[PDB]
RNA sequence: CAGAGGUGAAAUUCUUAGACCGCACCAAGACGAACUACAGCGAAGGCAUUCUUCAAGGAUACCUUCCUCAAUCAAGAACCAA
RNA sequence: GUGGUAAUGCGGCCAGGUAACAAAUCAAUCCUCCCACGGUGAGCUUUCUUUUCACCAUAAUCCACCUUGGGCCUUUUUACUCUCGCGUUGUUCGGAGCGGGGGCUCAAGAUUGAAAAAUGCAUUGUGAGUUCUGCGUUAAAGCAAAAACCUGGGGU
RNA sequence: CUGUACUGAACCAACGGGAUCCGGAGUCUUGUUUCGAGACACUGCCAGAUGGGGAGUUUGGCUG
RNA sequence: CGGGUAAACGGCGGGAGUAACUAUGACUCUCUUAAGGUAGCCAAAUGCCUCGUCUUCCAAUUAGAGACGCGCAUGAAUGGA
RNA sequence: CCAACUGCAGACCGUACUCAUCACCGCAUCAGGUCCCCAAGCAUAGAAUGCUCUGGUACAUAGAGAAAGGUACACUCAGGGAAGUCGGCAAAAUAGAUGCGUAAGUUCGCAAGAAGCAUUGGCUCUGAGGGCAAAAAUUGCCAACUCAGAACUGCUUACGGCGGGGAAUCCAACUGUAUAAUUAAAACAUAGGUUUGU
RNA sequence: CACGAGUUGUUCGGAAACUGAGCACAACGUUAUAUCGUUUUGUUAGGAAAGUGAAGGAACUGAAAAGGGGCAACAGAGAACCUGGGAUUAUAUUCCAAAAAGAAAUUGCAUGUGGG
RNA sequence: CGGGGAAACCCAGGUGGAGGCCUGUAGCGAUGCUGACGUGCAAAUCGCUCGUAUGAUUUGGGUAUCGGAGCGAAAGACUCA
């Protein structure tokens, strides 16, 4: 949660993909921050992609 | 993953009071527990604190009615009947 | 022998009632002036429970028809009595859930509850969480009030005996089972000093009628008469039959 | 006021502590006669007093809309007299 | 009496409030223990040992005023348009007003100083315990009261 | 008999007349505080039945 | 006197014949009660006879278990299973 | 007028000591009983248990000292393994943690730690699991322990503490209660069921 | 065992001064007999149980206010003090003497300064 | 929260900490040894073993109910050996 606050706080993810993360971080979906980081960046690589 | 088949809130029980007592007790359980609708502000608030007292965390009405359900079915009945008969 | 049981429980001694939480009686209001003649307007400021009992209460606030001063009464809640309702009382009140009308004012058919069996009862009649009367018919002539009791019995008062218009809250209690000799033990704190229950049976003669034996059991019939002296007056007292109830259910009580 | 009931005939049963029968009522619970039909409605099971009320369903009418959205079935699901 | 759009700031009688209340969870105040560093004393020293042990303290009561958490005000309020957003470890919450910005307020602590070194004995950082406090489920069980005190509503 | 058909405030009247009373706030009392019963059902005495609830007492003798 | 009532106290039968060999007895006659022990269960913590009979358990079982029931004297909120 | 000083005055009773293997009750300085607070270090899950700094203590009649026979909060025992006994009484046995695995029956909750199988030392390393600051997916500094996996190297299987297990029958549903001082059970209670009076 | 000592408080505990489960004086009733009963479900008693804020010309008079007087907690409520001492043979948040080692808080009365 | 599902719903993994739930301290009891002792440490104790240990739990103080009586989850238990 910390994290993810922090990378909503310096704009590296936005609103939607805020809560999508926080509400899969509450479910056991991450083991370990560099998972949730990993996931972060795929998530931002398709981003990138479709823009 | 559902942690019980059939024994709902009742599984605090372990095996030791009989299926047809847990059955219907867990019934009334399960209405006891549960938030009930709130005609007053319009939200699924109402939450039972003791028997028959009724508290809805939304609008922060305490309602009487009901030892284990927000109304019973003879109160609806007799509340219809008085508006009928309040109306003649 | 020795004194039995349900003697000893008149002496009072640490069978009496265990009141050190309740908030008071639940009454009416006192049948004044203003609740003959017109109405009283009141405003539930509190549902409450009170150990040892079932149904709801609730705390009116009215205003001294004679002094600047209020005055906050304690009644059995109607199902469906919420705070910040109005309740109005008197003669010329209206027919609505909470309200308290006289009995010669209430349309046949009515349920009600809190009923005054004498005006000024302040009630006495269907208090019990769930319970309630049946209006059946009035007599202008006479002055009175035909109604069906909980029990199942009618009875006729005065048409001038208060009634509240519902029933009272709390209802559907029996329903669940305890499960618990604990659950027991908590239901009865709040009342008396009342069990758990000792079969006569189990007992030993010198305090019980059925007490002794080599099996246990009672050696004479457990009907007794109506004539019996107390602590002769144990068992099924003054029984009309026995048995398992088989088709129709006989209203109880008196005649 | 001396019987009533019931049967092929009886008896069990009720009855001068008044039964049966008679008139007007009271209460409670069922049921909705005749009209009632090779008639109507409903997927089936089913459904008959009146009035007030809720959602539906079908047929018909159409120079309305639309454009293949259908037919029928393991699995699964809902209803179902006594 | 008086200021602020406001939250709110400052100089007989009647009705509320404090007193005043079961549990768990998670953070925790003091305090206890440990570790790191640095002083002071002691111990061991055949041989090793930048070592081992002890100590390094700050009461009540006051003044001023850098966080955590709760309540609230004002302002933006196309905030939730078809995957709404915020937030807890945890069972949530929001047009009956979420979130953002800026404020008001309460409760716990910080920090500054007065006390206070004039006293005491021969030091300034972390990690674990710890319920003061903060966060305002069993129940057919819902978990005292009063004095005293506080504030208002009316009136002088 | 001034109000009605999901949380307000209301007290120590003003006001109007007569010389402080008066009314505002009606007056009256073969009188019961009010309501419901009612001369019965409640008090005492007398009488009958019932009455292990309880008290007192008894439950022979001879006897391979 | 007359009704009611057993989740009131309680209660809940015998002897005398019968089926192509033997049996035992669906059947029948009878004496009889307030009713004649139903569903179940059993040599059961309830069975005298009794260490009952059969099976199993052991080298050997007055023990244990599973069966059987002529049940001295099982059995339904005196609650049965 | 009364809100900051200032002046004077602040009465009564309790207060030693003890609170227990010697201060109380039990005839007594009695291995019994008696409410509350503070509560350290290491091992360890730990207020278990073992040892220890501070505080406390060496007070319980002692000395000498291998008779038999005892008692023990003391052990061991070849071969057999319940043949002992009314009866496995007593004793032995099992044991922590981790992974795997687990039958009949069942009120679907359990039965279950069912049953069973395996592994755990010591050393030297490797990996994973964070916080703060200025494709920041990087740049420095730093703290607390855990879990996993290797190589090497040992065992005399080696402190404490710590279930034996299975197949059935009778009874009671269960947790409770209960003959202080011979009976703890199948007895009582219980939820549930039924009846009665009103 | 003998002799001689030792317990220091505005603030600590109690009481002055709360209510609880309860108790039972008065009152009334009962009893041949009070040495009995009732006595908190807001509350005694057929029951007239209030004795004084005010004023008004220094203590004398008197409105309104329903339900007598007490007791029951040394763990509930309540309650203004706390460190240092080279200060004892033994007491200490109780003792310490003008540099009170000292630092406070809090009552009750009085005195001044000032007020708007 | 992930996967299936036309729908109703189903299959996972995490979170959370319920229970007159279990192992086990203190506490509260007292099963067995038919151990010790049995002119005792003791007019009921000691050791090991054992039941329970969030509840119908244990406990201080206060308070209420007694002898033809009280109280009793009932043993004729207990009411100062
Ligand atoms: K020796
Ligand atoms: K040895
Ligand atoms: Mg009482
Ligand atoms: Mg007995
Ligand atoms: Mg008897
Ligand atoms: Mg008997
Ligand atoms: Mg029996
Ligand atoms: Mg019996
Ligand atoms: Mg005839
Ligand atoms: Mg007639
Ligand atoms: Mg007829
Ligand atoms: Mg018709
Ligand atoms: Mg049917
Ligand atoms: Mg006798
Ligand atoms: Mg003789
Ligand atoms: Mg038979
Ligand atoms: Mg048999
Ligand atoms: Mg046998
Ligand atoms: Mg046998
Ligand atoms: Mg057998
Ligand atoms: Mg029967
Ligand atoms: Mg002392
Ligand atoms: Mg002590
Ligand atoms: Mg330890
Ligand atoms: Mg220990
Ligand atoms: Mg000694
Ligand atoms: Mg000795
Ligand atoms: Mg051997
Ligand atoms: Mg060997
Ligand atoms: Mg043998
Ligand atoms: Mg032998
Ligand atoms: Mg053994
Ligand atoms: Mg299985
Ligand atoms: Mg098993
Ligand atoms: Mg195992
Ligand atoms: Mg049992
Ligand atoms: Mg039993
Ligand atoms: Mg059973
Ligand atoms: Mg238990
Ligand atoms: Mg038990
Ligand atoms: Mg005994
Ligand atoms: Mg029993
Ligand atoms: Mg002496
Ligand atoms: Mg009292
Ligand atoms: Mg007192
Ligand atoms: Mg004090
Ligand atoms: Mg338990
Ligand atoms: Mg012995
Ligand atoms: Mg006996
Ligand atoms: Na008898
Ligand atoms: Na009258
Ligand atoms: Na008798
Ligand atoms: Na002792
Ligand atoms: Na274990």
């Amino acid at each position: 949660r910390r994290l993810l606050r922090k990378y909503r706080a310096d704009k590296k993810i936005d609103r939607h993909v805020y809560r999508d993360l926080y509400m899969r971080a509450k479910g056991n979906v991450f083991r370990n921050k560099r998972n949730l980081v990993e996931h972060i960046h795929k998530i931002k690589n398709e981003k990138k992609k479709e823009r | 993953a559902k942690r019980t088949v059939k024994m709902g809130v009742m599984g605090r029980y372990g095996t030791r009071y009989g299926a047809n007592p847990r059955k219907r007790a867990k019934k009334l359980e399960v209405s006891q527990h549960a938030k009930h609708f709130c005609s007053f502000c319009g939200k699924f608030a109402f939450r039972r604190k003791a028997v028959g007292i009724w508290r809805c965390d939304g609008c922060s009405k305490t309602v009487a009615g009901g030892a284990y359900t927000l109304s019973t079915p003879n109160n609806s009945t007799v509340r219809s009947t008085v508006r009928r008969l309040r109306e003649l | 022998g020795k004194t039995v049981l349900s003697c000893r429980k008149g002496n009072g001694s640490v069978y009496q009632v265990h009141g050190h939480k309740r908030l008071g009686p639940a009454k009416l209001r006192i049948l004044d002036y203003a609740e003959r003649h017109g109405y009283m307007r009141g405003v539930v400021k509190s549902i409450e429970h009170e150990a040892g009992r079932g149904a709801a209460l609730a705390r009116v606030e009215f205003r001294h028809p004679y002094k600047f001063r209020r005055v906050k009464e304690l009644m059995v809640a109607p199902e469906g009595m919420f705070t910040g309702q109005s309740v109005f009382c008197g003669q010329k009140a209206p027919l609505a859930i909470g309200n308290v009308l006289p009995l010669g004012q209430i349309t046949e058919g009515c349920i009600v509850c809190n009923v005054e069996a004498k005006p000024g009862d302040r009630g006495t009649l269907a208090r019990a969480s769930g319970d309630y009367c049946i209006i059946i018919s009035h007599n202008h002539e006479t002055g009175r009030t035909r109604l069906k009791l909980p029990s199942g019995q009618k009875k006729s008062v005065p048409s001038t005996s208060r009634a509240m218009i519902g029933i009272i809250s709390g209802g559907g209690r029996i329903e669940k089972p305890v499960l618990k000799a604990g659950n027991s033990f908590y239901r009865f704190r709040g009342k008396r000093n009342c069990w758990p229950k000792v079969r006569g049976v189990a007992r030993n003669p010198v305090e019980h009628p059925h007490g002794g034996g080599n099996h246990q059991h009672i050696g004479h019939p457990s009907t007794v008469s109506r004539h019996s002296p107390p602590g002769q007056k144990v068992g099924l007292i003054a029984a009309r039959r026995t048995g398992r109830i088989r088709g129709g259910k006989a209203v109880k009580g008196a005649w």
